């Protein structure tokens, strides 16, 4: 089902059908080029587009920069039949990687049926194509055949990396914006990408790689195909429909020049950049056109220079437009259906849903400029796949976008240079002599953007006509992917418009190109006066030029400013005083350790305020990285927060014009009751509306003025935090050169692992910045912004209310008797506020995106995910690693991810590491966890014997969990075998352990800067010192078996196995633990899902000494609580309470809707119960006098009409997690309540009780409702 | 109370409440339990014997004294003297 | 500076920033990284009791020096006395055998009495060093309180002031002196919290001098200990006449002792010390919650209560009946006579206190006219909240007539909605949730005093409602526990209708896909047998089909994740659902070759449910027809998975 379904290659000989020398039209004489039609009605030229503009014809470099900030200028690029067979060969792979997505496959089908409308008559009545739609194909006899086509794409223009759409015009008509349309040229070019900064998703991905990301190819020819798209449909905005901004202030940029067609097409936030009424506007002035192209149509009674018949034709437009057609023939245009059409073209086709479809890094707005021009080769598909573009599936390169990190997959991408130069276009900001004028350059993209006033039109003042008839505007329900979906399930993808025979055309085609309107140069070096430092001034401040010597930190901006040598840090005095200090060789690893701590430690710094509603917490170290605001301590900046509001961050303060909404004028109906009672209807209606349209109208102001400056000073931090560690580490670099060679071979330092640390400490830094910057801006719209909107709507309110009732009293006599019921919907509607829902206007707000954040950060953050899917044991990580199972491992068949390790050679399973995951590392954080469950060490043989269980030694260095009598333990080990231990005790000398033969959850979690802990069922148990660790080097594969253990019958059940590349945290181990432990299915003592059919010896939780027995059978007799149970003992070994001393439970299947004989939450059961080997019913009879209810067993005929069905619970259990409740029911559904037990005399009779049905869950840890099933297990082994 | 509940003289100064059975407590316990039952204060708390263990002499500079302040022991006899130096841990189980 | 309190409104604004002001000092706390983990700090302990207070900063100090900083007496251990170790003389020519397993049992005794000298060293340190910390927990207690008797008498002041002379109301006096004691009980409340959080700060300061200062000398004498074993037990098999040197070497090796053989530290013993009965009970009486409603049918009887564990009483009608909600019973208000009360001190408000209301609510909506559901209400003083259009409104006002009315829009759709209210008099702030969205987040500091009567009325008048899991809190709530609320009780294995009542098995529903939503699942036939499909033909007049689900098991009611079903449908006789080849479904004559599928649900999506066989999902076609047949594939877009019956 591909796009293209031939192959091409550049030197293909023209058989004049899909390959071929042809003629575009021209102004003038032009030399035909070698094309390619890779499908219908597109085709590919692949050459340095000269031809198409004769004008700019010569591919060097302008005398004139342009103003963009990258650009890349190469006059050889595309000379050689080999470039041109890979262009093409790439683009056809793009066009692929398009069509392969849903969204693609819907552009691509819709951009073959645009064909450009048939314009050409100026007679009526006659249907002619227009000549610069087409192309002359020269065939190999020499004649040349006229060809219609919508799209071509053609290698760029001198500016490699400028790509645009153009087409020819009409003497008259503008064919892109009258829905005419015309045939589209795309300069192009697949080999080269621009490379962007990315600070947003560390929320998600807290691996992101450092430094640049290359943008990938795919979308930026689909951001193309979609301009491509409007101008087939003729629906293009005007190109003079500008977003102006304003340049005249110190911090704004110099001129930026961006279109709402191009806001449109980005979608997103760009997109709603536009207000309402002027969305409206174009709607409807596209509708228009596509209804005059309806009577252009239908006027038109022949067609000339074609085969094809007047039929055929009109039916290619009605499929293009989605005209309605009557039983006549006659044409008009559904409302209905052209929004359903505009609304596809224009908001469905959009880069921001391509990049979902995609699943790749981007920018998430224009206003996150191209930084960088890189060198790319998406042909071989080691390098780029149609599937999966660079971050290419089972690999390293799958993870954290690193497919398109340019350092990390440095061989696909190679570095240019940008034509654009260093501070090309700037303003020059100086403050004055804080001793003279120290003037900086600020780069025109590195300004703020503050969007002028005239951008945002609405019609908020003008008042309406209410009437009986004046009806409601829909919800206009913001853009998901099930929309999307609906779009695609209802897509036509079967009729193509043919390839038709028509007249020829003359051999050349006379035409030019579209004229696009000049733009000023915008001015170059303005300079600014200033008395204070500036934000410009502190970044500025921190930044050096590589050099041999030795640069320190200050905390003076002025030194900093003034010195080559001087950067300035925000970081403490201390950090300062400890980073500048000459440091002996000896003491130098411990010294970088302690700057990395104190790194770390720093920029992590958080100050939650519990004073304010919407920010939460504070990061006050922004105060002096920005200077935002004034003053000094950052004691004053969280302070100024907090008193006066986010809007200290701002850089200004944003006009927030609303006017006097305008009023309802209603008009009356003498005498008619139901026009009258809709009248009042409506307008109460219309107000609802105006709620929505004034909190829309301030949404989009805040997108514009507000939010972008918070996304500004969100990236200078990035910036900031970036320098910082640039800094730190040239200091700590230069004071490692200073070493003999003897010194430095006696330090291991790895400057690229230090680097590594310091990129993971500035990522949960950005996570921090980003969480506070979200809650600043959008403090700043519920408290700043929303009020003035809320203020001008109660105003309406009132009005409204007087004019309603004016009318209600005007109209009594119409009226009558319904007078009363009329004031009070009026008054009680319109008392009431519409409250303001931020989730309902845009896409990132709503509350369960913000746990679902949290999963994906623990998803992303595990390197090994080790589940048991279909019939394989595999690793669900994005690294996808081989695992080689042995021949005698066990695999549970009830929960097949349950796995048994025998002590077997061949009971093993061994995980083949992709090598970026291999650990080697001084300070790399992780952290593992799995679910273990330990046989009872029965012989003298297991003590003192410590075997390995999983291990990940390599040379004595890595890491290790072995097992020992009653130990769990963890192993570090750094290369110079230094190593560290840290251990689980539990004893086996205990009446009922936690412990033994029960799953456990471990966790441990190492942070080289600190400790290494171990957990036990999500609580810490104990921690050890790492710190004095050297470089660990693990090994290349991770192996599971028992290694070195004596006892011959040992074993060990293990499941859940996680690998992680952080530190776990006390809260996410927690969730973890709770996530896992399946809280749907019920449990055995054992940790087991509880099952059918299986017998169960009983405890209760709240007399654990205590079994069940039956004082007698039968309705006279019944069970109770007896004990104590015993021991059972082998000498210096254990020493144990019995656990199979009682009476058996089995649960049977009452109401079970499957076959697999496991118990879940709410399963509906009877339990029956085993006495000398004997099967009877347990059952009460409820009638019986006092709330505890006596419990039975009873002869299984017997039970008649008694309270037997019981409904099982899952409950949840620390250090245990095996909690289980059964809650007795009569049969009319009634409660008779919980099993549990109760003192009737000296004896604890087990009674059904609904005194247990009024308490909540957990009340105290004792309980007495609460049960523990023990099934047999050759894990403990008693004599039953 | 669950920590050095014999010693709490020291860590604390008692105040007393008065309890009228059975209008503040019956067989139920407190009427309101132990954290919300009304109980009025007894006007014997200013009878109180107050004799402190050490007291604490603040002085300045100039050697007089700004304020005098009492620690009041557990009311438990002493050492003498020290058991961890001189306790032996048994090897032997019998 | 300002001119004196003369309203009863600037006393209000004044009692309540005194309150705000006094929750925001002593509750201060501050998260700091230790040698141990990070602890939360309380802020003003060094001011309080001058330690570590000579610097401008206790916390920073503290992070500094470490846990131990903070007691007087640093160094009080005392190694205990061991008794020394000989192996005896008798043994020096056993055979192997009995060398060995008397071995084994001196290998015991040794790992007991490591044990033993442990916890002669936590014995110590309770003993030595936490008694120490404990002083500073009662004295930083102490201190609390003798800060708190200075607010309640700062208050006390200003409330007789006024009352003696002023020309405030008498009967505006009259609300003053109940409200403030209400403000003054808010203040012990507040004063709990901070004495609960020296106890954790401290608490966890010794158990860190436990790891950091008394654990280290324990391992130093215990290394010394086994070391010195070692050297006896090595020295003894050299001695060892009636065995030969390669069961020397393997004897030495199994009688050795290592580090591990005596790290006993668990952390989490170490907590768990303080969880005793008592601070177990402290938690229940004093947690948040004022009001848990419960209700289960007896035989003969229905059971409505509160768990709460609070003093609140419960009056209701006696016919009131009771029906399955979401996870247990739900009370049915008929609009007309029925009523339920909830009766506690708390509920009357204030001030100062915050609260939250939350509880299931599913209403058969009718009247679009104001009615009260629940509220309490007195002298037009507290909250209500009212069902009005096709909404609830939520109403809030105070004793000078300042107003909250907020409209929450489509909430009688006959669908159970989770309503949460959260009012948060520290941040000033109003918050209504319906299910998993916030649907309001307002200022209410213009809002001063609503003192209410202590007893809520459930009123429900004039629609006919049921609810379910009805609570109050005397704490704000937040938008994570809000979600942890609402998807945590969602999830009993039950699947839903479209209303979220549990699918039944034998009941009649409509099969609705959740990408056309309003489009119900109707049957066509192709070649001499029929499919299913949806109309996308505006009235091309299909008949939406009747849908029924069967179980293999009669005695089963309601379906439940993971149920294997049979679908059936009822045209002329009863049609069942089978797969063709072309994984097309299609009703077919003949139960017997009926699929059994499992259904299940997304723990996400409340109404809907999610169709498999052999592992492959049930979902909607490509347009054909034009027709989207119901087909089995596993490659299409997520949100085609999901479907819900509509009765
Ligand atoms: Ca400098
Ligand atoms: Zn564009």
């Amino acid at each position: 089902m591909p796009f293209v379904n031939k192959q091409f290659n550049y030197k293909d000989p023209v058989n004049g059908v899909d390959i071929a020398y042809i003629k575009i039209p021209n102004a003038g004489q032009m030399q035909p080029v070698k094309a390619f039609k890779i499908h219908n009605k597109i085709w590919v030229i692949p050459e340095r587009d000269t031809f198409t503009n004769p004008e700019e014809g010569d591919l060097n470099p302008p005398p004139e920069a342009k103003q963009v900030p990258v650009s890349y200028y190469d006059s050889t690029y595309l000379s050689t039949d080999n470039e041109k067979d890979n262009y093409l060969k790439g683009v056809t792979k793009l066009f692929e990687r398009i069509y392969s997505t849903d969204l693609g496959r819907m552009l691509l089908t819709s951009i073959v049926r645009g064909i450009p409308f048939w314009g050409g008559s100026t007679i009526d009545t006659e249907l002619k194509v227009i000549d610069t739609n087409c192309i002359n194909v020269i065939q190999p006899d020499g004649s040349y055949r006229s060809e219609e086509l919508n799209l071509v794409i053609i290698g760029p223009s001198a500016d490699i990396i400028q790509f645009e759409c153009k087409s020819f015009g009409h003497e008259v008509l503008n064919l892109t914006r009258n829905g005419y349309g015309s045939t589209q040229y795309i300069r192009f070019s697949p080999d080269f990408t621009f490379g962007f900064e990315e600070s947003l998703e560390v929320d998600t991905n807290p691996l992101l790689g450092a430094g640049k990301f290359a943008t990938d190819p795919a979308v930026t020819l689909a951001h193309q195909l979609i301009h491509a798209g409007h101008r087939l449909y003729g629906i293009a905005i005007n190109p003079n429909r500008v977003f102006k901004v304003n340049t005249n202030a110190y911090y704004e940029m110099s001129g930026l020049e961006v279109s709402f067609e191009e806001l449109r097409t980005f979608g997103g936030h760009d997109a709603k950049f536009i207000d309402s009424l002027q969305e409206n506007e174009f709607r409807l002035y596209y509708y228009n056109k596509f209804k005059d192209i309806a009577s252009t149509l239908n006027k038109a009674k022949s067609i000339v220079g074609t085969t094809a018949s007047l039929q055929y034709m009109k039916n290619v437009f009605k499929e293009k437009y989605l005209l309605s057609e009557d039983t006549s023939g006659k044409f008009s245009v559904d409302k209905l259906k052209f929004d359903k059409l505009y609304k596809m073209l224009t908001e469905i086709y959009t880069e921001d849903n391509f990049v979902k479809f995609f699943k790749v890094l981007n920018a998430k707005t224009f206003l996150n400029f191209d930084k960088a021009v890189f060198k790319i080769n998406i042909v071989p598909k080691v390098n780029y796949t149609i599937y999966d573009g660079f971050n290419l599936r089972n690999t390293n390169l799958a993870a954290n976008f690193n497919g398109q990190n340019t350092e990390i997959n440095n061989m696909n991408f190679t570095k240019l240079k940008n034509f654009t130069g260093l501070f090309e276009f700037y303003k020059l900001l100086c403050v004055r002599g804080i001793l003279n004028d120290l003037c900086i350059k600020v780069n025109n993209w590195d300004l703020f953007f503050s969007p002028s006033e005239d951008n945002f039109t609405n019609d908020l003042n003008k008042g309406e006509e209410i009437t009986s008839d004046t009806n409601i505007e829909a919800a206009e329900e913001n853009i998901s992917l099930d929309l999307i979906q609906q779009y695609y399930l209802t897509f036509n993808f079967d009729n193509e418009p043919e390839n038709i025979s028509i007249e020829n055309l003359s051999s050349d085609i006379i035409g030019q190109l579209e004229l696009m309107p000049n733009i000023e140069r915008f001015p170059n070096g303005k300079k600014y006066e200033l008395d204070k430092y500036t934000m410009f001034h502190y970044l500025r401040a921190q930044e050096f030029e590589h050099g041999k010597s030795r640069i320190a930190l200050t905390n003076s901006v002025n030194e900093a400013l003034l010195n080559p040598s001087r950067v300035y840090t925000f970081f403490s005095s201390d950090y300062v005083k400890k980073v500048n200090k000459a440091t002996e060789a000896a003491m130098f690893l411990g010294w970088v350790e302690q700057l990395v701590y104190d790194f770390t430690d720093e920029t992590s710094e958080v100050s939650t305020t519990d004073k304010i509603a919407d920010i939460t917490i504070i990061i006050p170290y922004i105060g002096p990285a920005l200077n935002i605001g004034n003053m000094l301590y950052k004691d004053d900046f969280v302070g100024a927060l907090i008193f006066s509001g986010a809007v200290i961050l701002l850089e200004f303060i944003p006009e927030i014009a609303i006017p006097v909404l305008g009023t309802f004028a209603l008009v009356s109906y003498i005498a008619n009751k139901v026009l009258t009672v809709q009248t009042i209807d409506n307008a109460l209606s219309k107000r609802n509306e105006k709620w929505d349209e004034v909190y829309k109208y301030i949404v989009t102001n805040w997108l514009a003025k507000v939010n972008t400056q918070i996304d500004l000073i969100r990236k200078k931090m990035k910036e900031a935090l970036e320098n910082q560690a640039e800094a730190t580490k040239a200091i700590i670099n230069y004071q490692y050169n200073q070493y003999t060679e003897e010194e430095k071979n006696n330090i291991n330092f790895n400057i690229d692992d230090l680097s590594s640390k310091l990129n993971e400490s500035i990522n949960k830094a950005m996570i921090n910045i980003n969480k506070f910057l979200n809650q600043c801006s959008v403090s700043y719209l519920m408290n700043s912004m929303i009020p003035y909107g809320v203020k001008r709507l109660e105003d309406f309110d009132a009005s409204l209310k007087d004019a309603l009732l004016k009318y209600i009293y005007d109209n009594r006599g119409t009226l009558i008797g319904q007078v009363d019921r009329l004031k009070d919907k009026v008054n009680n509607t319109l008392s009431t506020d519409i409250p303001f829902q931020l989730s309902k206007y845009v896409d990132n707000q709503r509350l369960l995106s913000t746990f679902t954040e949290y999963i994906k950060n623990i998803i992303n953050t595990s390197i090994l995910n080790l589940r048991y899917e279909s019939n394989h044991l595999i690793d669900l990580s994005r690294y996808a690693s081989k695992i080689n199972i042995g021949s005698k491992v066990n695999f549970d068949p009830i929960d097949k991810n349950q796995i048994q390790l025998f002590n077997l050679e061949s009971s093993k399973i061994e995980v083949i590491l992709k090598n970026a995951i291999v650990y080697n590392s001084m300070y790399e954080n992780f952290s593992t966890s799995f679910w273990i469950r330990i046989p009872k060490y029965f012989n003298s043989i297991s003590l003192n014997n410590e075997y390995t269980i999983i291990n990940c030694m390599e040379n004595n260095s890595g890491w290790k969990v072995s097992l020992n009598y009653g130990e769990i333990i963890w192993t570090l080990q750094d290369t110079q075998e230094i190593k560290q231990r840290v251990v689980f005790k539990y004893s086996q000398m205990i009446n009922i352990s936690d412990y033994i033969n029960r799953w456990i959850f471990v966790t441990i979690t190492n942070n080289r800067l600190n400790n290494s802990k171990i957990y036990i069922n999500g609580r810490l148990i104990d921690q050890k010192p790492i710190s004095n660790l050297g470089n660990i080097h693990a090994s290349n594969n991770i192996m599971f078996k028992l290694d070195g253990c004596r006892d011959t019958h040992r074993y060990i059940w293990i499941k859940y196995f996680n690998l992680f590349d952080k530190e776990l945290n006390e809260k996410e181990i927690k969730d973890l633990y709770d996530n896992q432990s399946n809280s749907g299915i019920l449990k055995d003592f054992w940790g087991d899902y509880l099952q059918y059919d299986k017998p169960y010896y009983m405890l209760n939780l709240y007399d654990p000494n205590k079994y069940v027995d039956v004082n007698n059978v039968g309705i006279r007799g019944y069970m109770y609580l007896k004990g104590p149970r015993g021991s059972v003992m082998t000498t210096n070994i254990y020493l144990n309470s019995s656990l199979y001393r009682g009476a058996k439970f089995i649960i049977k299947k009452y109401a079970s809707g499957n076959k697999d004989n496991i118990v879940r939450n709410n399963d509906r059961v009877y339990i029956n119960v085993v006495v000398k080997n004997k099967e009877y019913r347990l059952a009460t009879n409820a009638s019986q006098a006092g709330v505890e209810k006596i419990l039975s067993a009873l002869e299984i005929p017997d039970v008649g009409n008694l309270s037997q069905v019981v409904v099982m619970k899952s409950k949840n259990d620390q250090g245990i997690t095996n909690k289980c409740k059964m809650n007795l029911q009569d049969n009319n559904g009634n409660d008779i309540g919980f099993i549990g037990f109760h003192q009737f005399n000296n004896i604890a009779k087990l009674v059904a009780s609904n005194w247990y049905n009024r308490q909540i869950e957990r009340s105290s840890r004792t309980l007495g409702c609460s049960w523990e099933f023990i099934p047999v297990d050759d894990g403990w082994g008693e004599r039953p | 109370p669950d920590r050095f509940n014999n010693a709490l003289k020291h860590f604390y100064r008692k105040q007393y409440y008065k309890i009228d059975y059975p209008e503040n407590y019956s067989i139920n316990g407190f009427v309101n339990g132990q954290i919300n039952a009304q109980l009025s204060l007894s006007d014997r708390n200013q009878d109180i014997i107050n004799k402190p263990e050490e007291i604490i002499n603040l002085l300045n500079g100039n050697n007089v004294s700004l304020m005098r302040s009492n620690i009041y022991g557990d009311g438990l006899k002493s050492t003498v003297d020290d058991f961890y130096s001189n306790y032996k841990i048994p090897y032997n189980r019998a | 500076d300002n001119s004196p309190i003369d309203t009863d409104k600037k006393y209000y604004l004044w009692l309540r920033e005194i309150f705000r002001n006094y929750s925001f000092d002593i509750t201060a706390t501050q998260e700091i990284n230790t040698n141990c983990g990070i602890n939360k700090v309380v802020t003003w302990f060094g001011k309080a009791l001058n330690i570590l207070n000579t610097s401008d900063s206790f916390v920073e100090e503290f992070q500094n020096l470490g846990a131990i900083s903070l007691i007087n007496k640093k160094e009080n251990l005392s190694m205990p006395i061991i008794e020394s170790y000989e192996i005896p003389n008798d043994m020096l020519g056993l055979p192997l055998n009995d060398l060995n397993e008397k071995l084994f049992n001196i290998y015991s005794k040794n790992t007991a009495y490591f044990k033993k000298i442990y916890y002669n060293f936590l014995d110590q340190w309770w003993t030595q060093y936490y008694s120490q910390y404990f002083d500073l927990i009662c004295m930083a207690k102490r201190s609390v309180l003798a800060q708190e008797t200075l607010i309640k008498r700062i208050i006390q002041k200003k409330l007789s002031y006024l009352i003696g002379n002023s020309n405030i109301s008498s009967d505006n006096l009259a609300l003053m002196n109940l409200t403030t004691t209400n403000t003054l009980r808010d203040i012990s409340n507040e004063s709990q919290i901070a004495m609960n959080n020296v106890d954790s700060f401290l608490n966890n300061a010794a158990i860190c001098v436990f790891e950091s200062n008394i654990y280290p000398k324990f391992i130093s004498f215990m290394e010394q200990c086994i070391n010195n074993i070692n050297i006896k037990t090595k020295e003894f098999i050299q001695k060892c006449t009636n065995i030969n040197e390669d069961e020397k070497l393997q004897l030495i090796n199994q009688n050795v002792f290592n580090s591990l053989d005596f790290e006993f530290l668990n952390i989490q013993n170490m907590k768990s010390l303080f969880s005793s009965e008592t601070a177990l009970l402290i938690k229940e009486e004093t947690w948040p919650y004022e009001l848990v409603l419960y209700a289960f049918k007896e035989p003969g009887n229905n059971v409505i209560g509160d768990a709460s564990g609070k003093n609140t009483s419960i009056e209701y009608s006696k016919d009131i009946g009771l029906v399955y909600g979401i996870n247990s019973d739900a009370l049915y208000l008929n609009g007309s006579n029925q009523s339920i009360s909830f009766s506690n001190d708390f509920f009357e408000n204030g001030l100062t206190n915050s609260f939250s209301i939350y509880f299931w609510l599913r209403n058969l909506g009718k009247d679009t006219i104001k009615s009260k559901l629940i509220g309490s209400k007195e002298d037009n003083c507290g909250w209500e909240i009212y069902f009005q259009d096709t909404g609830l409104v939520f109403n809030m006002i105070d004793s000078n007539g300042n107003e909250k009315n907020i409209y929450l829009s489509d909430v009688s759709n006959n669908s159970w909605h989770y309503i949460t209210i959260s009012v948060d008099r520290l941040k000033e702030q109003l918050l209504i949730f319906i299910d998993d969205n916030l649907v309001a987040n307002e200022s209410i500091k213009e809002i001063l005093n609503i003192y209410s009567s202590n007893i809520i009325s459930l009123l429900s008048e004039n629609n006919p409602s049921y609810i379910e899991g009805l609570t109050i809190l005397n704490k704000p709530t937040t938008s994570q526990e809000v979600l942890s609320n609402y998807f945590e009780v969602l999830n009993n294995s039950y699947i839903r209708d479209s209303n979220e009542e549990r699918l039944e098995y034998n009941k009649t529903y409509q099969l609705y896909n959740y990408v056309f939503s309003d489009k119900p699942i109707c049957e066509v036939k192709q070649n001499n047998n029929i499919y299913l499909t949806i109309n996308n033909t505006n009235n091309l007049n299909l008949q939406a089909s009747k849908f029924k689900l069967l179980s293999i098991n009669p005695n089963k009611q309601y379906v439940q994740k993971l149920d294997e079903v049979i679908i059936s449908v009822l045209d002329n006789m009863e049609k069942y659902i089978d797969i063709s080849e072309d994984n097309r479904l299609q009703l077919i004559d003949n139960k017997n070759n009926a699929k059994k599928m499992i259904i299940s649900n997304d723990i996400f999506i409340s109404n809907c449910l999610t169709l498999s066989y052999n592992g492959k999902y049930i979902c909607l076609s490509m347009k054909d027809e034009n027709h989207n047949w119901m087909i089995c594939n596993n490659d299409m877009s997520k949100y085609l998975y999901l479907w819900s019956f509509k009765p």
